[PDB]
C-alpha cells in the first residue's frame, strides 16, 4: 500500500469544475457586496445587514 | 442644557424669584428672568426592533446538503467542521440531520 503524489493530485475534470465554480462564487459574492454597500439586503431574522452579508457569503 | 455666565463663566442653575423663575450664577449677581416659554427636546431613541427568529431556512443556510451521517443517511443535513485543538492531530467535525426531523449531533 502506498500514498505518491499521484494519488493527491488533481484531475483535469476537478481543474476545469473549480475554475467555473470559483467564477460563480466571487461574481455571486460581489453582488450581494454590493447591496450592502448601496440598497437593500434582506435582513436575515434577527441580524444586522452586516451579520446578514457575513452569513450569505459565508 | 448648560448655559453659562457672561461675567464669569460658571454654570448657571435654575431657581425661583420674586416674580419670575431665573437662571442665577453662583458667583455672581448675574440672574435672567424667564419671561417665556424655553424647551430642551432630549429625543431618546425607539425600542423598534421585533425581531422573529430560529426559521428552518435561517437555520440551513449552510453549505452541506444530499450527505451521509452514520446514525439515519438522510440529506437534510448541516454540517461543521473544527480545528481548534492540535492535541487533535485529526480533524473534528460534527454534524446535524434533520430531514427526518432526527436530530443526532456527534463527532
Ligand atoms: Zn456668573
Ligand atoms: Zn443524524
Amino acid at each position: 500500500f502506498s500514498i505518491g503524489i499521484g494519488d493527491v493530485t488533481p484531475g483535469q475534470g476537478l481543474l476545469k469544475a473549480k475554475y467555473e465554480l470559483l467564477n460563480a462564487g466571487y461574481k455571486k459574492c460581489d453582488e450581494y457586496i454590493e447591496a450592502l454597500n448601496t440598497g437593500k439586503l434582506q435582513q436575515q431574522p434577527g441580524c444586522t445587514a452586516e451579520e446578514t452579508l457575513e452569513a450569505l457569503i459565508l | 442644557m448648560l448655559l453659562f455666565c457672561p461675567g464669569c463663566g460658571n454654570g448657571l442653575i435654575v431657581e425661583e424669584g420674586q416674580r419670575c423663575h431665573r437662571f442665577a450664577c453662583n458667583t455672581c449677581p448675574y440672574v435672567h428672568n424667564i419671561t417665556r416659554k424655553v424647551t430642551n427636546r432630549k429625543y431618546p431613541k425607539l425600542k423598534e426592533v421585533d425581531d422573529v427568529l430560529g426559521g428552518a431556512a435561517a437555520w440551513e443556510n449552510v453549505d452541506s446538503t444530499a450527505e451521509s451521517c452514520p446514525k439515519c443517511e438522510h440529506p437534510r443535513a448541516y454540517f461543521m467542521q473544527l480545528q481548534t485543538r492540535s492535541a487533535d492531530e485529526p480533524m473534528t467535525t460534527f454534524y446535524k440531520c434533520c430531514n427526518a426531523q432526527c436530530g443526532h449531533r456527534w463527532r
